[PDB]
């Protein structure tokens, strides 16, 4: 009907699980641009932790934490978005 | 702006602010006593004429004090 | 030489009536 | 009824039921109804600690103790925080209790009522007096009854001040006489309109 | 907004299932007797609060009891002298005597429990618990009733009440309550006695069984004669 | 003393509570209903 | 199959309101519902307490940390005297709103969404409002007053 | 009626017609404790009247004004309260 339904989200637990660990595992995989083939996730975590060393102490504006965070979460946020949209439409009538 | 845009675009512009403020949480608590509406014409060619005059007497009151001032004190 | 302080105090209560007395005059124009 | 000067008009929420009640009220503060009871509570609480430091003023003075002024610096047993203390304690409870009997809630009323007026009047006297001339109470009458035509406030420092003053007193029920005469006392505005 | 009001259905995390009595039919063959089964042995019954206030002081000289046991177990100072660890002053101390604590309640260096931040936040909990059992403040709980020390709502969320017998469980709390308030009260004689915790009392008491008793102390005289 | 005293007492008298009351007793005033 | 999710106002699309996840969330409507401004059933003097107490805890914290006295030891003190200011203001801006906002008698009455009628907020009323207005004057006091305590407090402030 | 299919005038259901819907509000009576009510009362005793209010804010606009012209201000160590200090600079044509 006109009443707006609740269940707006239709948040799905296999949709979250899914998009997080498959963009995880992609984004822990070898990568032949970062030194020794380490992937995003692995340099993104060296970063992490080099920075959580010095918990209160930010990191620095040209320390590589930034971008490893932004094309990190880039990817990982278009997998829970795509995964979301095709989810949804493949359970309604969008594709078949 | 008074002299040159004029009621109409403002009005309209109220009446989305009115929708806004009337649907905004916490905020339709509080209801205005007299209906906000755009100045009037004759209201608004006045203003504009007002602001023209005064920043026309400042800005030359200041101008022909600190020059002369600065020059002779 | 500056002013006494009794100068300008009694100057401002001088100010204070004639405020009242301008108070009265505006309530006379209202009516 | 006697009213605060031969001529005036009592307001009409001042009809002499209250104790003191000389219709004198210009500013008409006591002019809200709901506020009156608590404004004739605030004159008689602040008569009656005025009447209070009014004896104990006097009768350090004329006994040889510190002034009254100088009376805080003097050496007691308790240090100023714990004194401190302890008023804020008492006193709050004491008010607390006052306070809340307000809430619950003739001859000897109006001469309370006068007594603390009075006092009010004298206490104000006595810091004033001693801010112009630096003389405490018994020693500033002293000084007046040694010279009484010329040693006194309208001769002090504020002594201008007080002339004019005591003109616009003089002066102000004669203009209000003629404000009643010729105007027709409807004013729709109050001086304090809460 | 709308109102869902919809069906909770949830389940307790546990629940004990019913267990019923584990103790004989016969409930107090010990001296004397639990209220509203009988006659007093020896003090003469005070009021109908009486049962509650007993049943009140045991629960907390329980809790004393059990926490002068671990604290003197766990850091070996004695429950009399612990009050002098958190104090205005100095009350640093007081967070890391916990055997085995993750972390202190006083972090390394200026960070630490405040014996007024302390004591605020004991106020404030302790009294509103304390005044929502009885009958100041309010029923936060309308489902339970103020003055009933056995509650048995919220109370027991693994609700051994309802899944073994209810009396034989109560009476069992009554004898452990007594029990631990005559042991607080031991413990509170021996402390004043010998000046030594509780534990440090058993320790010398199982030693040498032989000496180290209340006669052996009197005759020193309990270090006062 | 006048000179040391009053500009720092009229000064936040004129430009911040004359201010606010005649902004707030106007308010109230036109706001009022005509009866 | 093929949702819409926003939906006009209550199911009625001639209404200048559309109701959105924004607006009608489960979570959005049960953070706002549980705010004091919508317990409606309750006093509003205890509404405006609360209310004062986060509005005037807050509102301190722009005038300790970028105040004219920010650098200075007396940074905090200043910054909370200018907090215990504003909400003095704030509590005329009230009493004024409260004189003067509630002089019609409003017939139209108030239901909920699902169509239960409710009486009128105690709160939209000249003394129940008043009532409000003392509750945020003792909450925006006792929370500047706060404010004031933690900062000379609370561990971690710098 | 105004829950009919297709139907949103009422004269019998004025409020559902007109819009004037409670949205967020909830009329629980209660949600504090009740005697941190009854302090919050007890400390806004006086104050629930609207001319109490009116009083305090006069007293304290008085109050505040009369201790910042003699107190506050030389207090917070305002430019304005401390004294020039410094020689004085002649405009031109020698005018001081
Ligand atoms: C009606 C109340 C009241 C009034 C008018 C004054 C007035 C004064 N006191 Mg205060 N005081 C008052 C209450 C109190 N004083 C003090 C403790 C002091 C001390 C210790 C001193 C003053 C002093 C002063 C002067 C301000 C400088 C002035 C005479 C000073 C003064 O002039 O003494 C030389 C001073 O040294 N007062 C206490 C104890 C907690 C009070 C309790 O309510
Ligand atoms: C997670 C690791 C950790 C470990 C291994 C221990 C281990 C111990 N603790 Mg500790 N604790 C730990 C964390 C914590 N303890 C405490 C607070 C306490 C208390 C209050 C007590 C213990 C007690 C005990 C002992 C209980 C043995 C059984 O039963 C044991 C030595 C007990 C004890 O001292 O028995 C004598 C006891 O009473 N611990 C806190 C704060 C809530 C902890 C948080 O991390
Ligand atoms: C990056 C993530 C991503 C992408 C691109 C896709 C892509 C696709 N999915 Mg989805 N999917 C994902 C993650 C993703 N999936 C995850 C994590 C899950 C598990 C929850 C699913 C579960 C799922 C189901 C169940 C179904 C799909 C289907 C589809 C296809 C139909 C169209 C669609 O919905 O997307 C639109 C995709 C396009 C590629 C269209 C063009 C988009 C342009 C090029 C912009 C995209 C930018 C790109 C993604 C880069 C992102 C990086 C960012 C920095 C910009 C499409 C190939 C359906 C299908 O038919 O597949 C067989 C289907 O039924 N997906
Ligand atoms: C219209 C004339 C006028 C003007 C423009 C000023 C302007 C000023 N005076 Mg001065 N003053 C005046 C008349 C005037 N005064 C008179 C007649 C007296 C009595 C002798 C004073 C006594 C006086 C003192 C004692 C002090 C000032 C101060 C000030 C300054 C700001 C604070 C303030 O407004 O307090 C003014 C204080 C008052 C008590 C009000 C006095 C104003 C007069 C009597 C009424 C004027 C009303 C006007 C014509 C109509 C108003 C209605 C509408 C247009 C707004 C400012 C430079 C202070 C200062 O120097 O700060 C640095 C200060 O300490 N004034
Ligand atoms: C637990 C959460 C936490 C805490 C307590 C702080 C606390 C602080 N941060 Mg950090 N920060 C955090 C999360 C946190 N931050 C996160 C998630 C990011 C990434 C967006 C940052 C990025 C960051 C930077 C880039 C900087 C700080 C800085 C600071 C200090 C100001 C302060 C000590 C600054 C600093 O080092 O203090 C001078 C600073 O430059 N923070
Ligand atoms: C407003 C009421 C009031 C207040 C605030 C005080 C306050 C004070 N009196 Mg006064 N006094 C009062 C009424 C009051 N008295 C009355 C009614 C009598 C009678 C006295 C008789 C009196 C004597 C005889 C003395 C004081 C003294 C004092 C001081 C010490 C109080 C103690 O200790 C203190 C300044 C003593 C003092 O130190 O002298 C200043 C002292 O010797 N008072
Ligand atoms: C303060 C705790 C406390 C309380 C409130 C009660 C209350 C009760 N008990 Mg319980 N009981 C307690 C302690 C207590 N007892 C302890 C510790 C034991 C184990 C020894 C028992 C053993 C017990 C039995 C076996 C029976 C009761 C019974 C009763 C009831 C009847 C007695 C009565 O009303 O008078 C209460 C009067 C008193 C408590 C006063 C006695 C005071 C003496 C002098 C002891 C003081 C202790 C200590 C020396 C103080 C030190 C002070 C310090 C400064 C040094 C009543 C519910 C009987 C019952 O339920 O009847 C049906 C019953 O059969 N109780
Ligand atoms: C060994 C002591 C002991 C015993 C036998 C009991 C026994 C009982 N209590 Mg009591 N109680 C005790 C200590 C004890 N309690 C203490 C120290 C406190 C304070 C924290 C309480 C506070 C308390 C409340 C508030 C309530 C009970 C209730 C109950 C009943 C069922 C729940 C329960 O505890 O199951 C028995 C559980 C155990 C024996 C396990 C103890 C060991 C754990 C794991 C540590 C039962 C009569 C409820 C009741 O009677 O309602 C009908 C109720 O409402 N008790
Ligand atoms: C649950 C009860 C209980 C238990 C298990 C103990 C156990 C103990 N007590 Mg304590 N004690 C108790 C109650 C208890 N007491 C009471 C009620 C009192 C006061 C009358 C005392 C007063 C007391 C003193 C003064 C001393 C002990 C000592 C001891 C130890 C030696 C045993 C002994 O001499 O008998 C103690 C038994 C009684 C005194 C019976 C009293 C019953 C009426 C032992 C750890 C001694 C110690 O510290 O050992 C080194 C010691 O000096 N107790
Ligand atoms: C208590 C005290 C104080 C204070 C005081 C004061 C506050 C004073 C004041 C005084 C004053 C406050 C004065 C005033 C005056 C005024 C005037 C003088 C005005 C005038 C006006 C006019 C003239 C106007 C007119 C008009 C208008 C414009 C409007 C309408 C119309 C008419 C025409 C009516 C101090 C703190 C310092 C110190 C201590 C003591």
């Amino acid at each position: 009907d006109l009443k707006f339904d609740d269940d707006w989200k239709k948040s799905n637990v296999a949709v979250h699980l899914a998009s997080l660990f498959g963009w995880v595992i992609p984004s822990a995989s070898p990568c032949p641009a970062f030194p020794d083939n380490a992937s995003l996730f692995k340099v993104f975590s060296d970063r992490i932790s080099e920075n959580l060393a010095h918990f209160p102490t930010g990191p620095s504006a040209d320390d590589p934490i930034w971008l490893y965070m932004l094309t990190w979460h880039m990817g990982l946020f278009a997998c829970m978005m795509f995964g979301q949209i095709g989810v949804q439409a493949r359970k309604q009538g969008y594709f078949g | 702006m008074f002299l040159i845009s004029w009621r109409g675009y403002w009005q309209e512009l109220i009446e989305t602010l009115v929708w806004a403020h009337e649907r905004t949480p916490l905020a339709n608590f509080v209801k205005w006593n007299d209906k906000p509406v755009a100045l009037s014409i004759v209201q608004a060619r006045l203003v504009g004429l007002t602001h023209f005059a005064v920043g026309f007497v400042l800005t030359y009151a200041a101008f022909v004090i600190a020059s002369t001032s600065g020059k002779f004190g | 030489m500056p002013l006494s302080d009794t100068q300008v105090f009694t100057a401002l209560f001088v100010a204070l009536i004639t405020g009242i007395l301008s108070l009265r005059l505006g309530t006379q124009l209202y009516k | 009824r006697e009213l605060w000067y031969p001529g005036a008009v009592a307001p009409e929420y001042l009809n002499g039921s209250m104790a003191g009640d000389y219709g004198f009220d210009p500013l008409r503060l006591g002019a809200n109804v709901e506020t009156l009871p608590y404004l004739q509570e605030a004159e008689l609480m602040n008569g009656r600690w005025a009447m209070a430091a009014t004896a104990g003023i006097l009768f350090t003075d004329a006994t040889g103790l510190p002034k009254w002024w100088e009376a805080g610096a003097a050496d007691y047993g308790y240090d100023f925080q714990t004194l401190v203390a302890f008023q804020v304690v008492v006193m709050g409870v004491l008010e607390a209790f006052r306070v809340r009997g307000l809430m619950k809630t003739p001859d000897k009323r109006v001469k309370e009522v006068k007594n603390g007026r009075l006092a009010m009047v004298a206490f104000l006297g006595m810091v004033s007096s001693y801010a112009v001339t630096g003389l405490s109470p018994l020693e500033a009458l002293e000084a007046h009854m040694a010279n009484p035509q010329a040693v006194n406030l309208f001769t002090s420092a504020v002594g201008g001040e007080s002339v004019a003053f005591i003109a616009f007193l003089s002066c102000a029920p004669t203009f209000l006489l003629a404000q009643k005469t010729l105007g027709d006392g409807k004013e729709e505005f109050r001086p304090i309109p809460w | 907004r709308r109102t869902k009001a919809s069906v909770p259905a949830k389940r307790s995390a546990f629940k004990a299932n019913k267990f019923g009595s584990l103790a004989p039919p016969d409930l107090y063959p010990e001296f004397g007797t639990y209220p509203g089964g009988g006659e007093s042995p020896v003090i003469p019954f005070g009021s109908e609060k009486n049962a509650e206030r007993e049943i009140i002081h045991g629960r907390w000289a329980m809790l004393g009891v059990t926490g002068a046991w671990a604290a003197e177990n766990g850091t070996g100072i004695p429950w009399f002298t612990a009050g002098t660890l958190c104090t205005p002053d100095d009350c640093t101390a007081v967070a890391d005597k916990f055997p085995g604590a993750v972390a202190p309640l006083a972090p390394a260096g200026s960070g630490y429990p405040n014996f007024w931040a302390v004591l605020a936040i004991e106020i404030f909990l302790v009294g509103s618990a304390e005044c929502y059992r009885t009958g100041l403040f309010e029923n936060p709980f309308p489902e339970l009733t103020q003055g009933d020390v056995t509650p048995g709502g919220r109370f027991d969320p693994l609700g051994f009440a309802e899944a073994g017998d209810l009396e034989e469980l109560k009476i069992k709390e009554l004898k452990h309550s007594r029990l631990a308030m005559f042991a607080w009260l031991g413990c509170i004689m021996q402390a004043l006695a010998t000046q030594e915790g509780p534990i440090a009392n058993w320790t010398a008491h199982v030693a040498d069984p032989i000496h180290a008793n209340v006669l052996t102390n009197a005759a020193k005289g309990f270090k006062f004669y | 003393m006048a000179a040391s005293l009053l500009p720092s007492i009229f000064v936040p008298l004129v430009g911040l509570v004359f201010p606010a009351v005649a902004m707030a007793s106007l308010f109230l005033y036109i706001e009022k209903e005509q009866v | 199959d093929k949702v819409q999710i926003v939906k006009p106002i209550n199911g009625d699309p001639f209404i200048g309101m559309l109701e959105t996840p924004v607006t009608s969330s489960p979570d959005v409507a049960n953070f706002l519902s549980n705010l004091p401004a919508y317990r409606t059933g309750v006093a509003p003097l205890l509404r405006g307490v609360e209310v004062g107490l986060a509005h005037g805890f807050f509102v301190t914290g722009p005038f300790i940390k970028l105040g004219p006295l920010r650098s200075t030891d007396a940074a905090e003190l200043a910054g909370c005297l200018s907090g215990a200011g504003l909400v003095l203001i704030l509590t005329a801006c009230l009493s004024i709103y409260g004189a003067t906002a509630f002089q019609r008698e409003e017939v139209v009455g108030l239901k909920t969404l699902s169509g239960r009628t409710i009486a009128k907020d105690p709160l939209q009323s000249s003394e129940g409002w008043a009532s409000f207005t003392s509750g945020w004057l003792v909450g925006g006091l006792s929370g500047v007053a706060w404010s004031y305590v933690l900062t000379q407090v609370l561990p971690y402030y710098s | 009626k105004y829950g009919d299919e297709s139907v949103y005038f009422d004269l019998s259901d004025v409020e559902a017609t007109t819009g004037s819907w409670d949205v967020y509000g909830v009329d629980s009576a209660s949600r504090y404790p009740e005697q941190q009510a009854a302090f919050f009362e007890a400390a806004a005793q006086g104050l629930g009247r609207r001319e109490a209010v009116y009083s305090v804010l006069a007293v304290s606009a008085g109050l505040l004004t009369v201790a910042y012209g003699v107190k506050g201000a030389k207090d917070a160590k305002l430019p304005i309260t401390v004294g020039p200090q410094q020689p004085a600079q002649v405009g031109p044509r020698d005018r001081i």
